[PDB]
């Protein structure tokens, strides 16, 4: 017979599935993996755009020990992308990644709690605010849970509008009960450093953030401004993917991971770390 | 939670002098001005960019009248709010996809409008009573 | 974000608040304590009854901080750096309480300045209070 | 072609069951994506089965088998056939056989209303039979106008209609009907505006009832003073 599996999955093999000895590979017995960022009902945080249809299956709700909801992004069936500042919530600056993992609680889909096997931070997580979350077992991919796909290109070119889902605080600074999203356009890079630092030159940079804290701005991060309705991302939206819809192949790509969520509505730009910069590191981490 | 008879009396007395034809429109216009993302749901109401355009919009005034009438209906049935607002909550959740936090924002804006209209008569006790009222309305109108 | 027109409206509104700022802040604190009793857990050492002298003094301090923020509307993070550190670390005040206090301040200004609480001025004051709250809640962790 | 015969399979009778369309010589089902009462109305009028009682998409009528012809449809209500809305392409879909959409029509429906656990036959906990199962009604949005329609539908003195089950305990089973909005002139309870059948935000404690009376048996006095 031919090996085929159910929806939201693609066959991972070399030659077809007809077999128990296969004339192509022998006795491989292939296992089919999930599907890159193809939501069942795709879309089309202070602001609105209520995620009523479950348009962002990759979004995961990460709650720390002291109950500060943050965000995470499913990148494959077993791993998630978040920010190092999200994992280091309620932890010492010298805390390792071994004791961070038991602290966190993760929710995918509606409220589907998923156990965290291990958490690995970016080696340069002071410059690249990224941490990787590994689940104990691969999550069941369905219309509400589905990994986003890591981009093959750089969709962070200025003017591109990506959808930023979020489980963070809203206009009342209350952690949102329902998942929301905004359509934030990526802004000019020079305007963003100039907005936070002084003059995009190291000898003249100053802590000029309209908000108290300073974002991590470097070559690995881009910036997305507020939407046309002056809505942006607030506390707890960090770790949420800057999901970009590629109309050519109808696939959703995590162009960036929201690093600076403290730009609720005061700072005009939210800082997103480029996934393409971290794509090489995460793929090497999936291997081990 | 049950609302105390003194708080109910204060709410009713303060609502008796509320201009139904104007207070709701004022609250809706203030919501659309302060929180511009709420203008997303009223793209069929015409011009909503300038605050003067928002407040002077006839469609905004009519819809604010309807919203304030719904507030009055929920006030007459403060003890049964989910039952009275089931249909409106279903409408907003499914047909309109209005985020529940928008209801709390509109309740806060309505409280601000009431304070603006009534001056010192909007005492902290009656404001607490009205905060309970608008919280109940928003919770009954959510999820 | 505070536009120059919004900054102008906030400056004018707080100027006409003027010397009544202390009792405006006291009334706003009282309204926050009554309407939202969950904010009273951050003041266990205060006498929270109506007309309290301690609440009045804290409202005077809050209004003085808001006056300093208005005067330094272009450098609010530096003006409120000490308060940002305080609220975010020593007191660990959750930002929802900051939004509640901003709403109560707006209610107080509406009740006391009805002629000058225009929808544009109301939006500008809400934006300024959101900026103050974000500066004070930025370092929260 | 204009020769697409449409049938309803595994639904008890002809007017109720899973939608199934024959095109290109093969029978195929329809996805439940963006399926609402407007799509159900179109299917019911295709078979001349009347109005649309409700729609089902969780494959409760049974797992399908065949090429899913339609995935996403944009039907406003007034269509001459299901293959007239924005079907986003023929054959193309992103469903499986577990997402197939069914429909229950008025002609094939066995809808009924009864009163159970009441002081009289005119009062008690209101129960409705969808899909041959007896289920209750949530009391959210249940007002005197709904009581008047229920009293008239069941049939007994309806001069005074009161909501609320009389001494009736919690119902068991499903809560088929919720947020009923009758204007008082509907022939029965299911012609009014309400939530989708089975979908609700209530529990069996909030089960709706009715008290039908002619006003002769309502007495009120003061006791204890
Ligand atoms: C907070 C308490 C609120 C109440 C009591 C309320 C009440 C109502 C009422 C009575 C209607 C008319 C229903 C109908 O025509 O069938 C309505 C519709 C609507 N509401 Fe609300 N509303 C509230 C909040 C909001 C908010 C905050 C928004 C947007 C941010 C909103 C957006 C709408 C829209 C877009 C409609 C439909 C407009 C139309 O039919 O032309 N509502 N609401
Ligand atoms: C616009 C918002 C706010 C402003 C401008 C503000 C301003 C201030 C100022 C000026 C002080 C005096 C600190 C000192 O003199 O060392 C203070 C202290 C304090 N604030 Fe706030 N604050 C705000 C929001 C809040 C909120 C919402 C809460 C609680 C719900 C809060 C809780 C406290 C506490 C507990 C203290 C310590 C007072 C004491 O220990 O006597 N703050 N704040
Ligand atoms: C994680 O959060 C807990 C609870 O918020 C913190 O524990 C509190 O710490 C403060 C300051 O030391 C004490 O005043 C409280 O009594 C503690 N509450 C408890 C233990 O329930 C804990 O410090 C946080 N961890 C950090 C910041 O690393
Ligand atoms: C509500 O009251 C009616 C009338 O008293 C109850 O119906 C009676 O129930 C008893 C058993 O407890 C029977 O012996 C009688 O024959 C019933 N009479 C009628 C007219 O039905 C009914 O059981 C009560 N419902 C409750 C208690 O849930
Ligand atoms: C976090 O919330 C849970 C309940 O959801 C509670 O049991 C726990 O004590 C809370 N932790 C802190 C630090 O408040
Ligand atoms: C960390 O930085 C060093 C040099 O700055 C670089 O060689 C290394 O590749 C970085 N880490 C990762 C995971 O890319
Ligand atoms: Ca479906
Ligand atoms: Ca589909
Ligand atoms: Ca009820």
């Amino acid at each position: 017979v031919r090996y085929q599996c159910k929806n939201y999955y693609k066959l991972r093999t070399e030659g077809d599935g007809v077999y128990w000895i296969n004339k192509a590979v022998g006795d491989k017995l292939p296992e089919c993996e999930a599907v890159c960022g193809k939501p069942k009902n795709p879309a089309n945080i202070l602001g609105g755009h209520l995620d009523a249809k479950g348009s962002f299956p990759w979004q995961a709700k990460m709650v720390s020990h002291h109950n500060l909801t943050t965000g995470a992004t499913l990148i494959n069936e077993q791993w998630l992308l978040t920010t190092a500042k999200n994992l280091f919530l309620n932890h010492s600056e010298n805390a390792t990644a071994k004791d961070i993992a038991p602290t966190l609680t993760l929710y995918v889909g509606k409220k589907q709690l998923v156990e965290i096997e291990k958490v690995v931070l970016h080696p340069n997580y002071s410059q690249v605010d990224i941490g990787l979350i590994k689940l104990k077992q691969k999550v069941s991919v369905n219309e509400r849970v589905m990994p986003i796909c890591l981009p093959s290109k750089d969709y962070a070119e200025v003017g591109r509008v990506g959808y930023v889902s979020g489980w963070g605080r809203n206009a009342n600074f209350k952690f949102t009960d329902h998942l929301k999203y905004v359509m934030l356009p990526v802004a000019d890079q020079d305007q963003c450093i100039r907005h936070y630092e002084g003059s995009t030159v190291p000898e003249k940079k100053t802590p000029k953030s309209p908000v108290g804290v300073q974002p991590i701005l470097n070559e690995h991060t881009f910036c997305a401004g507020m939407s046309k309705y002056q809505e942006d991302t607030c506390y707890g939206d960090a770790g949420s993917a800057f999901a970009v819809h590629d109309l050519e192949e109808d696939t959703w790509y995590a162009t960036g991971i929201l690093s600076f969520d403290k730009s609720c509505a005061v700072a005009e730009y939210g800082v997103y770390v480029k996934v393409t910069s971290i794509q090489d590191w995460v793929q090497k981490t999936i291997a081990e | 939670v049950h609302l105390t008879p003194e708080e109910k009396s204060a709410v009713t007395a303060l609502w008796g002098k509320v201009n139904v034809d104007e207070v709701g429109g004022e609250a809706l216009g203030r919501l659309l001005v302060v929180y511009p993302w709420t203008q997303r749901f009223f793209e069929s109401f015409g011009d909503l960019s300038t605050p003067d355009a928002v407040m002077g919009n006839p469609k905004v005034k009519a819809h604010g009248k309807k919203v304030l009438g719904a507030f009055s209906d929920g006030l007459a049935h403060l003890d049964n709010l989910k039952g009275t607002f089931a249909t409106l909550s279903e409408l907003h959740c499914d047909k309109l996809h209005v985020d529940p936090e928008n209801f709390r924002l509109l309740g806060n804006v309505l409280v601000c409008v009431l304070a603006h209209h009534f001056g010192k008569e909007f005492t902290p006790p009656v404001q607490a009573a009205y905060q309970k009222v608008v919280a109940g309305v928003a919770n009954a109108l959510a999820h | 974000v505070l536009s120059p027109a919004d900054k102008t409206n906030v400056k004018a509104a707080w100027g006409k608040v003027g010397a009544h700022a202390g009792e405006y802040g006291a009334e706003a604190l009282e309204r926050m304590f009554l309407s939202f009793p969950t904010t009273k857990t951050y003041f266990p050492h205060f006498d929270l009854s109506h007309g309290s002298a301690q609440v009045k003094g804290h409202g005077k301090k809050v209004a003085d901080a808001l006056t300093n923020a208005v005067a330094h509307v272009d450098d609010m993070p530096n003006a409120l750096s000490a308060l940002s550190d305080l609220h975010a670390h020593k007191l660990r005040v959750d930002p929802v309480n900051f939004k509640l206090l901003s709403h109560c301040l707006l209610v107080t200004l509406a009740a006391h300045l009805p002629a000058e609480f225009t929808p544009a001025v109301h939006a500008s004051l809400d934006k300024f209070l959101a900026s103050v709250s974000t500066v004070l809640t930025s370092k929260y962790r | 072609g204009s020769n697409l015969e449409m049938r309803l399979t595994r639904g008890g009778n002809m007017c109720s069951g899973r939608i199934e369309i024959k095109f290109q010589g093969r029978w195929g089902t329809v996805c439940d994506d963006n399926f609402n009462i407007d799509h159900a109305s179109v299917i019911c009028r295709q078979l001349e089965c009347g109005s649309a009682v409700s729609f089902s998409g969780s494959s409760n009528f049974g797992e399908g088998s065949g090429p899913i012809w339609f995935d996403d449809l944009i039907c406003n209500g007034n269509e001459s056939a299901l293959w007239n809305c924005k079907h986003q392409g023929w054959g193309k879909h992103n469903c499986d056989h577990a997402e197939d959409a069914g429909v229950i029509c008025s002609k094939g429906a066995d809808l009924s209303l009864r009163l159970v656990d009441g002081v009289t036959e005119c009062s008690g906990r209101l129960e409705v039979r969808f899909q041959g199962e007896w289920g209750t009604i949530c009391d959210d949005g249940w007002d005197s106008y709904d009581a008047a329609v229920a009293c008239k539908q069941l049939g007994c003195p309806t001069a005074v209609t009161a909501i609320g089950r009389v001494n009736a305990s919690k119902g068991f089973g499903h809560i088929w009907l919720d947020s009923v909005s009758c204007q008082g002139h509907e022939p029965a309870i299911w012609q009014c505006k309400h939530h989708e059948w089975g979908k609700h935000y209530c529990n069996h404690n909030e089960d709706a009832g009715v008290t039908c009376s002619d006003g002769s048996d309502l007495e009120l006095r003061l006791r204890g003073g």
